[PDB]
C-alpha cells in the first residue's frame, strides 16, 4: 500500500509557473526587522519569504508605476525557518536564509540614575 | 494664478509643464490641456489675518461639523502668525 | 522509510507505460485536431509540439508526479477532442505573437536589467 | 611563465589545516623576507579543504589542495611553485 | 433655485459647460508631477 | 455583558460537546480531535483514511443523520507539511444542527472522492481540483470547472500571484485572441497594514 | 544559581536579580505598553503606561522601573491593570491635538496603536486643549510640540547617546515644555535618531515631510555605504522611488541608530545621476551614445594596450563583485596595477595578513575594553556609530579614553596626550606614563585611523603603533584572544579591495603612468590628467557626475548601492550584502555586468555569467567574502609585527590633523553626499545659524 520511494520532493512541473520565474528568481527567507518608528514587536514573530525586486518604470500616460514581473507582491508566512526552507526547495526556488535577530537582554537599574561616583548619574530627568 | 511656459503651455498649480523636447506634448494637439485656473495658494494668501486678543485660538474651518477637525493654535511667537494646519487661515495677537 | 500512498502507479515502469499510452493517444489525435480546428500548422509540426511538451517533463523521477502529469495531459486531450477548446487555445502552444527572447549575455545586458 | 601572486586558504580550527597553520606560525615571515614583492594572501576557509592558489601571467591560475599536509609538505609545495619546477 | 439660490462662491464656475467628449475641448489625461531623477549635465568646455 | 456584546448559549455548547464526544467514541479509528468554538460550532478533525466512513456515519446514523452537504472546500496553509486542509460542512434537518469535518492532504496524496456519500460533492471536489490541485480518487469525471481551458496552475494556492502569469488580448496579425505574459500599466499597490502591539492576549503563542 | 522564580499570569519563569517586571513579562512573550521606556535609554518612569497589578498587592507598579521580587505573580491582563491603562491613555489624549490626517506619524504612531489596543474608544473631555509654540532645531528635525507627550526620550538620548546636553524641560505642571529655551540647532551626527525614538509626530523628518504613508512603503533590508561601519538599514521605497532610510537593528554593529549622513544623504541619489553611456565627439565634448558603441570603443583600447600600460582605480563606494570583475579583466591583460584611492602601507606584511588592516577588537569588543588609545583619528565623524559605542562604554563601563592628535570634541571627556607623532615612540619606549597605564590594563585597545595613514608617515606611524601593541603583549602577557591592535577604516570599499588583493594607494600609477585608466567610481581626485601622459584614455564607471566624470573619454553609467545586490566589508572584516530597492535609472547597469560585457566584447570573456557565479569567484579569491555575518578570524599580529621592523622610515614633525575637524566637514564626503541638498542645507546651517 506504500511505495517507499527515496527522492527529494519536486513539484515544479505541476505548479504551472513559467520557466524563467523558477530558475532566475532568488527568494529571501527572513524574520522582518522591527519598524524603528514604533516599539511594538508583534510584527517580528513569523518568518517571511519574498522574491527579488525587479524593474519598475513609469507609465507614459498618467506617470503610474508599471511592472512586468508577476511575483512582485508575493510574500509568504511561515512558522519556522525549516518550513520556509522546505517550501522553497520543493518549489525549486533558490533561496537566501537570514538568521533571526533577537534583541539581547539588558541590565536596567533605575537607581543607577542617581549614582554616587559612576558616570551613569543623569543631569536631568 | 496660471502662468505660461516658454513653449506655450499653461503651467498648472503643481508647476508641471512638458519640456521643449518632450514628445508627450503630442497628446495635446487638436485638443486642450486641462488646467485649473483657481490656484489655492494665491487664494488663501488673500485672506486677511484675524486679530484675536487670546493666547490660544481654536479653528475648525467654519461651518461647524462641515469643516475640518478642531485644532488649537498658539500665538506666543510675535515674529510670525499662527496658521491652521488644515485650512490655512492666519491668526495674530494685537501687537502694540 | 519515506513511504507514501500511490496515485496510480507503484513504480516508474507503470508510470512510463501510462506515459506511452497518453503519447499514443495524442499522436493519433493530432491530424484530426489539425483538420477540425482549421489550423494553418502542419501535422508534422503539431506532433513536434506534442513531442516537445512531453520532453519538457523528461527529468521527473517521481512516479506520483509522473501520473499527475499524465492525468493533466489526459484532461488536456479530453478538452481538445471534445472541441471544448477553441482555435486560440490550441494555438497558445506556439506563442506566435511573442517576439523571441535572446539568451546570450550581451543581448540581455543591452535590453535591460532582467537576467 | 612569471608568477604573479599566491593565495593560501586555510581553516582556523579544522585539523586538516593544522599543519598549514604551523607553517605560517613558523616560517611565513621568512618566506616574506625572501619575496618582499610577491603577494601571499592568507585567507580563511570554513568546512572546506585547505588550498593554495598560484596566479601566473595573463590570469592563469592553478590550485593545489593542502589537506592534512604537514608544515614540511606545504613548504615543499610552496618552494616548487616559487622555483617554477613542477 | 429661484426661491432659494445656491451659495455664491468666487471659485464656482460662472458659465456651466456640457459634456465635451468628442470635441477639441475634451479632457486629455497627463501626469501632474515633476521629474524625479535629474541627469548630470556634462561640461561644455573641452578637457584638453 | 452589555448590549454591544454577542450573547452566549451554554445549552447548545453542552449539546455540541456531548455529541462530539459521542462521535469520537464511536469512531476512534479516524477521529484525531474534537473542538467546539465559543460561538457554538462543532468541528471534528479526522485522518484522511476516514473520509468515506465518517461522512457515511454522519449521514446514516439514526442519532446523527446529517443528510445535507452545505459546502466542501479547501484551505491552503504553506507552512504545514500537509499543505491543504479539506473542510466538509454538513447539516442535519432532523436535529436542526450543523457539523464540520476537517482532514488534510499534500500536493501528491489523493483524497477519496465522496460522491457516493453526497452527490453534491461532485462539483465541489472539481472546484477544489481546479483551485488547489488536490486530486480526488474515483471521481466520476474530474476536470477544471472554473478556469479557462488550458489554464496552467491553481490560482487559490497562496504562492500563486494575484494577477497570474498570462493575460489575453486580440491580435490582428493572427486575427485571434492571444495570451502573453502579464504587464500592468499600474502595479497593484501592496499595503502593509498589520500593526505591532498585538490585539488579542487570549491567542498569544508561547515564545519557544 | 542566582536565578529567582517569578510568575507571569501564573506561569513560572526564572529571572536574574535586578530584572524588572517589564523584562519578566518580555521573557514570556507579553509586551507591556510603554511610552517613556526605551531599552537603550535610562529608566524614566513618567508616562505611567506600564502600570500593572501584582497579585495580593493593592497598588499597581510601574513595570519599566520596578525590580521583580521572588514569588510575585504579575497579572498583565487583570481588570486593575486594564483600567490603569485606560486612565493613562485618557490623560495622554486629553490635550493631544486632532492632527492625525496632517501628522506624518499617522500609520506609524505608538500613541494611535496603543490607544486602539489598550485605551478607550471615546472621549469625555469637554474642555479646551493647550497649544505650545514650535521650536527650531535645524533643517533635519521638524518640530511640532503640541503633539509632544513629554516622555523625555529625546532628552535622554541627547544626553546619554549623543553626548549633547542642549535639550531639556522648562516650566512646571501642564505648561512644562520640551526644548532648548534659546534659539539653537541640535546639530550632531546622531541628531536624526530622535525622530525614531519620539513615539509621536512631535519630532519628524523634515525632508521626508508629507511625502508618504507607512502602509504604502516597501521595505528593503540593506546596508549603508556612507562609511565603513556597515550599519544595517531599511530602505523604504514606493512606486519605484526611494522614499526614506531607517535604521535596522543589529546589536554588534550599529545597535539601533544610524548617522545623520546615512539617514539623510539619499536625497543625492536623485541628482547628478549618470543615466546613459557617453563618448567624446569631434569637438571634445561628451555626447550620449549606445552601450555597444562605448563598450567597443573601450575594448579597442583594451586590446591595443596591455600589461603596465593598463591601470584601474577604485572609489569608496565599490562593491566586491565589481572589484573582482575588474581585477580579473585587468589580469587577462597582464595588468597588476589595480589600486584604491585610500592609502595603506604596503611594507612588511601589508595586505598579506588580514588582521594587519582590520578592527580586530570588533565594534562589540569595545564594550569589553578598559583602556582605549586613539591615534590620529576623529571617530565622531569618520565612524559615528563606533564613536557612539565608545561613548556607551565610557558611560557604562568607566572606559578610559586617550587621544593623540588635535583635541577634537568627542562627546565625552578624554586624556589629550598631545599632537606630535613622536609621543607614540615615547609611549613605545616606556618613558610616557601612559605606557604604565596600558601595562596595568587587562583589556587594552589601540585604534589607529586610516586618515592618519593617508600621510607620508603612514608606514612609520603603523610601525610605532605596532611597537606599542607589541610592548603591551610582551609585558602584560597573553590574556587570551583579545587582539589589542586595531585599525579604523572610513570608506566602505577599502576592506573588500584589500581582501581581493588590490594595491592600497595610487603610488603604483604615479610610478608607472598608464595609457588607459579605469576609474571605477574614483571621485577622490587623486589622479588627474596632469599626472598622466598626453592622450591618456580614461574610462569612468559610476553612478554620479562628479570630479571623475568630466575628465573621462568614455562614461559607463553604473548602479548605486540602493540599486544592486552587492557585497561590502566593514572595518571589522564582516561581509554583508545589500538588496535591490529600485533598479538603476535610464540605461545604467550593474557594475560587474558592465565589466563582464566589456570582457566579452574585448574577447577576454570572464567565466562568470550570474551573480552566484561572481560570488563563487569571490570565494575562490577570498573565501571570507561569502560568509555574510561572520566577524571571527585568525590573529597574525606577531608575524606582521616582526615584518614591520624591516624598514625604518622616520616620522615628520607634522601634528596629526584629521580631515574632519568640525561638524561642517562631516556632511560632504562622497559623491552621493555632495549631490544632496539636505547635506548642503546642513552645511549652511552649521556654518551660519539662525
Ligand atoms: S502623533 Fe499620533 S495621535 Fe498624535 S496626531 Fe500624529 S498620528 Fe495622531
Ligand atoms: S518631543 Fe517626542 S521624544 Fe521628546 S519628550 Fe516630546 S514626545 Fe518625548
Ligand atoms: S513605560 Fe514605565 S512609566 Fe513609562
Ligand atoms: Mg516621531
Ligand atoms: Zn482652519
Amino acid at each position: 500500500q506504500l511505495i517507499a520511494v527515496d527522492e527529494k520532493l519536486d513539484i515544479t512541473t505541476l505548479t504551472g509557473v513559467p520557466e524563467e520565474h523558477i530558475k532566475t528568481r532568488k527568494v529571501r527567507i527572513f524574520v522582518p526587522a522591527r519598524n524603528n518608528m514604533q516599539s511594538g514587536v508583534n510584527n517580528t514573530k513569523k518568518w517571511k519569504m519574498e522574491f527579488d525586486t525587479r524593474e519598475r518604470w513609469e507609465n507614459p500616460l498618467m506617470g503610474w508605476s508599471s511592472t512586468a514581473d508577476p511575483l512582485s507582491n508575493l510574500v509568504l508566512t511561515f512558522s519556522t525557518k525549516e518550513d520556509a526552507v522546505a517550501f522553497a526547495e520543493k518549489n525549486g526556488w533558490s533561496f537566501d536564509v537570514e538568521e533571526r535577530k533577537v534583541p539581547k537582554p539588558k541590565s536596567k537599574s533605575y537607581g543607577a540614575n542617581f549614582s554616587w561616583n559612576k558616570r551613569t548619574r543623569v543631569s536631568t530627568k | 494664478g496660471v502662468r505660461t511656459s516658454p513653449t506655450g503651455e499653461k503651467v498648472t498649480h503643481t508647476g508641471q509643464a512638458y519640456d521643449d523636447g518632450d514628445y508627450r506634448r503630442v497628446r495635446f494637439s487638436d485638443r486642450q490641456k486641462e488646467v485649473n485656473e483657481n490656484f489655492a495658494i494665491d487664494l488663501i494668501a488673500e485672506q486677511p489675518v484675524s486679530e484675536v486678543g487670546s493666547r490660544v485660538i481654536s479653528c475648525d474651518g467654519g461651518g461647524g461639523a462641515l469643516g475640518h477637525p478642531r485644532v488649537y493654535i498658539n500665538l506666543d511667537k510675535e515674529t510670525k502668525t499662527g496658521t491652521c494646519g488644515y485650512c490655512g487661515l492666519q491668526f495674530r495677537q494685537p501687537h502694540h | 522509510g519515506t513511504s507514501v500512498k500511490p496515485i496510480f502507479s507503484r513504480d516508474m515502469n507503470e508510470a512510463k507505460r501510462r506515459v506511452r499510452e497518453l503519447y499514443r493517444a495524442w499522436y493519433r489525435e493530432v491530424p484530426n485536431t489539425v483538420h477540425l480546428f482549421q489550423l494553418d500548422i502542419s501535422v508534422k509540426q503539431g506532433r513536434d509540439k506534442v513531442r516537445e511538451m512531453f520532453m519538457k517533463n523528461a527529468h521527473v523521477t517521481d512516479p506520483r508526479v509522473v501520473d499527475l502529469l499524465v492525468i493533466k495531459g489526459k484532461m488536456e486531450l479530453e478538452e481538445t477532442i471534445n472541441v471544448w477548446k477553441q482555435r486560440t487555445h490550441i494555438m497558445r502552444f506556439f506563442h506566435e505573437t511573442e517576439a523571441p527572447r535572446p539568451t546570450d549575455f550581451l543581448s540581455k545586458f543591452y535590453v535591460g536589467h532582467d537576467p | 611563465l612569471g608568477l604573479r601572486e599566491i593565495r593560501i586558504h586555510l581553516c582556523q580550527r579544522s585539523p586538516g589545516s593544522q599543519g598549514v597553520r604551523d607553517f605560517i606560525e613558523k616560517r611565513y615571515v621568512e618566506l616574506k623576507k625572501a619575496n618582499p614583492d610577491l603577494p601571499i594572501l592568507i585567507r580563511e576557509c570554513s568546512d572546506v579543504q585547505p588550498k593554495l592558489w598560484a596566479r601566473y601571467a595573463f590570469g592563469q591560475e592553478k590550485n593545489v589542495s593542502l589537506n592534512n599536509f604537514s608544515a614540511d609538505q606545504v613548504t615543499r609545495t610552496l618552494e616548487n611553485v616559487l622555483s617554477g619546477k613542477a | 433655485p429661484t426661491t432659494k439660490p445656491p451659495t455664491a462662491r468666487k471659485y464656482i464656475w460662472t458659465n456651466h459647460k456640457f459634456n465635451v467628449s468628442g470635441t477639441p475641448q475634451q479632457y486629455v489625461p497627463y501626469s501632474t508631477t515633476r521629474k524625479k531623477i535629474q541627469e548630470w549635465v556634462p561640461p561644455s568646455t573641452p578637457y584638453k | 455583558t452589555r448590549p454591544t456584546i454577542r450573547p452566549r448559549n451554554d445549552v447548545v455548547h453542552k449539546q455540541l460537546s456531548a455529541f462530539g464526544q459521542y462521535v469520537a467514541e464511536i469512531l476512534p479509528k479516524y477521529v484525531q480531535q474534537v473542538q467546539v468554538s465559543c460561538f457554538n460550532e462543532l468541528e471534528i478533525f479526522i485522518h484522511p483514511d476516514g473520509v468515506i466512513p465518517v461522512l457515511t456515519f454522519l449521514r446514516d446514523h439514526t442519532n446523527a443523520q446529517f443528510k445535507s452537504l452545505a459546502d466542501l472546500t479547501a484551505v491552503d496553509v504553506p507552512t504545514r507539511q500537509n499543505r491543504f486542509e479539506i473542510v466538509y460542512n454538513l447539516l442535519s434537518l432532523r436535529f436542526n444542527s450543523r457539523i464540520r469535518v476537517k482532514t488534510y492532504t499534500d500536493e501528491l496524496t489523493p483524497i477519496e472522492s465522496s460522491v457516493t456519500v453526497y452527490k453534491a460533492a461532485n462539483w465541489y471536489e472539481r472546484e477544489i481540483w481546479d483551485m488547489f490541485g488536490v486530486f480526488f480518487a474515483n471521481h466520476p469525471d474530474l476536470r477544471r470547472i472554473l478556469t479557462d481551458y488550458g489554464f496552467e496552475g491553481h490560482p487559490f494556492r497562496k504562492d500563486f500571484p494575484l494577477s497570474g502569469y498570462v493575460e489575453l488580448r486580440y491580435d490582428d496579425e493572427v486575427k485571434r485572441v492571444v495570451a502573453e505574459p502579464v504587464e500592468l500599466a499600474q502595479e497593484f499597490r501592496k499595503f502593509d497594514l498589520n500593526s505591532p502591539w498585538e490585539a488579542f492576549p487570549a491567542y498569544r503563542q508561547p515564545p519557544e | 544559581s542566582n536565578l529567582i522564580e517569578v510568575f507571569v499570569d501564573g506561569q513560572s519563569v526564572m529571572v536574574e536579580p535586578g530584572t524588572t517586571v517589564l523584562q519578566a513579562c518580555e521573557k514570556v512573550g507579553m509586551q507591556i505598553p510603554r511610552f517613556c521606556y526605551h531599552e537603550r535609554l535610562s529608566v524614566a518612569g513618567n508616562c505611567r503606561m506600564c502600570l500593572v497589578e501584582i497579585e495580593k498587592a493593592p497598588k499597581v507598579v510601574a513595570a519599566c522601573a520596578m525590580p521583580v521580587m521572588k514569588g510575585w505573580n504579575i497579572l498583565t491582563n487583570s481588570e486593575k491593570s486594564k483600567k490603569a491603562r485606560e486612565g493613562v491613555m485618557e490623560f495622554l489624549l486629553a490635550n493631544h491635538p486632532l492632527d492625525c490626517p496632517i501628522c506624518d506619524q499617522g500609520g506609524e504612531c505608538d500613541l494611535q496603536d496603543q490607544s486602539m489596543m489598550f485605551g478607550s474608544d471615546r472621549s469625555r473631555f469637554l474642555e479646551g486643549k493647550r497649544a505650545v509654540e514650535d521650536k527650531n532645531i535645524g533643517p533635519l528635525v521638524k518640530t511640532i510640540m503640541t503633539r509632544c507627550i513629554q516622555c523625555t526620550r529625546c532628552i535622554r538620548f541627547a544626553s546619554e547617546i549623543a553626548g549633547v546636553d542642549d535639550l531639556g524641560t522648562t516650566g512646571r505642571g501642564n505648561d512644562m515644555q520640551v526644548g532648548t529655551y534659546i534659539e539653537k540647532m541640535f546639530m550632531s551626527e546622531l541628531s536624526g535618531n530622535i525622530i525614531d525614538i519620539c513615539p509621536v509626530g512631535a519630532l519628524t523628518s523634515k525632508p521626508y515631510a508629507f511625502t508618504a504613508r507607512p502602509w504604502e512603503t516597501r521595505k528593503t533590508e540593506s546596508i549603508d555605504v556612507m562609511d565603513a561601519v556597515g550599519s544595517n538599514i531599511v530602505v523604504s521605497t514606493r512606486t519605484g522611488e526611494v522614499m526614506r532610510i531607517l535604521p535596522r537593528m543589529h546589536e554588534d554593529i550599529n545597535e539601533e541608530w544610524i548617522s545623520d549622513k546615512t539617514r539623510f544623504a539619499y536625497d543625492g541619489l536623485k541628482r547628478q545621476r549618470l543615466t546613459q553611456p557617453m563618448i567624446r565627439n569631434e569637438k571634445g565634448l561628451l555626447t550620449y551614445t549606445t552601450w555597444e558603441d562605448a563598450l567597443s570603443r573601450v575594448a579597442g583600447m583594451l586590446q591595443s594596450f596591455q600589461g603596465n600600460d593598463v591601470a584601474a582605480i577604485a572609489g569608496g563606494l565599490v562593491d566586491a563583485e565589481a572589484l573582482v570583475a575588474l581585477k580579473d579583466l585587468l589580469n587577462r591583460v597582464d595588468s597588476d596595477s589595480l589600486c584604491t584611492e585610500e592609502v595603506f602601507p604596503t611594507a612588511g606584511a601589508g595586505t598579506d595578513l588580514r588582521s594587519n588592516y582590520l578592527l580586530n577588537t570588533t565594534i562589540a569588543g569595545v564594550e569589553e575594553a578598559d583602556v582605549i588609545l586613539l591615534v590620529g583619528t576623529n571617530p565622531r565623524f569618520e565612524a559615528p556609530l563606533f564613536n557612539a559605542r565608545i561613548r556607551k562604554s565610557w558611560l557604562h563601563n568607566d572606559l578610559k579614553v586617550a587621544l593623540i592628535g588635535s583635541p577634537v570634541d568627542l562627546t565625552y571627556r578624554y586624556d589629550h596626550l598631545g599632537d606630535s607623532p613622536k609621543i607614540l615612540q615615547d609611549i613605545a619606549s616606556g618613558n610616557h606614563p601612559f605606557s604604565q597605564i596600558l601595562k596595568e590594563a587587562k583589556k587594552p585597545m589601540v585604534v589607529l585611523g586610516s586618515s592618519a595613514l593617508q600621510r607620508s608617515d603612514g608606514t612609520a606611524i603603523l610601525a610605532a603603533v605596532s611597537n606599542i601593541a607589541q610592548n603591551i603583549r610582551l609585558s602584560s602577557g597573553v590574556t587570551g584572544d583579545w587582539k589589542v591592535m586595531n585599525i579604523l577604516h572610513r570608506i566602505a570599499s577599502q576592506v573588500a579591495a584589500l581582501d581581493l588583493g588590490y594595491k592600497p594607494g595610487v603610488e603604483a600609477i604615479r610610478k608607472n603612468p598608464p595609457k588607459v585608466l579605469f576609474l571605477l567610481g574614483a571621485d577622490g581626485g587623486c589622479i588627474t590628467r596632469q599626472d598622466l601622459p598626453k592622450d591618456c584614455f580614461i574610462i569612468y564607471q559610476g553612478h554620479h557626475g562628479d570630479v571623475g566624470a568630466p575628465m573621462a573619454d568614455v562614461i559607463l553609467p553604473g548602479a548605486a548601492y540602493t540599486e544592486k545586490s552587492a557585497t561590502y566589508v566593514n572595518t571589522e572584516g564582516r561581509a554583508q550584502q545589500t538588496k535591490v530597492a529600485v533598479t538603476p535609472p535610464g540605461l545604467a547597469r550593474e557594475d560587474w555586468k558592465i565589466i563582464r560585457a566589456l570582457s566579452e566584447i574585448a574577447g577576454m570573456t570572464l567565466p562568470y555569467d550570474t551573480l552566484d557565479q561572481v560570488r563563487s569567484r569571490l570565494e575562490e579569491v577570498s573565501p571570507n567574502l561569502v560568509r555574510y555575518d561572520d566577524v571571527e578570524g585568525a590573529n597574525y599580529f606577531q608575524q606582521a609585527n616582526e615584518l614591520s621592523k624591516l624598514v625604518n622610515q622616520q616620522l615628520l614633525a607634522d601634528p596629526l590633523v584629521p580631515p574632519q575637524l568640525t561638524i561642517k566637514d562631516f556632511y560632504m564626503t562622497d559623491s552621493i553626499s555632495r549631490a544632496s541638498q539636505t547635506m548642503a542645507k546642513c552645511v549652511k546651517a552649521v556654518t551660519e545659524g539662525i
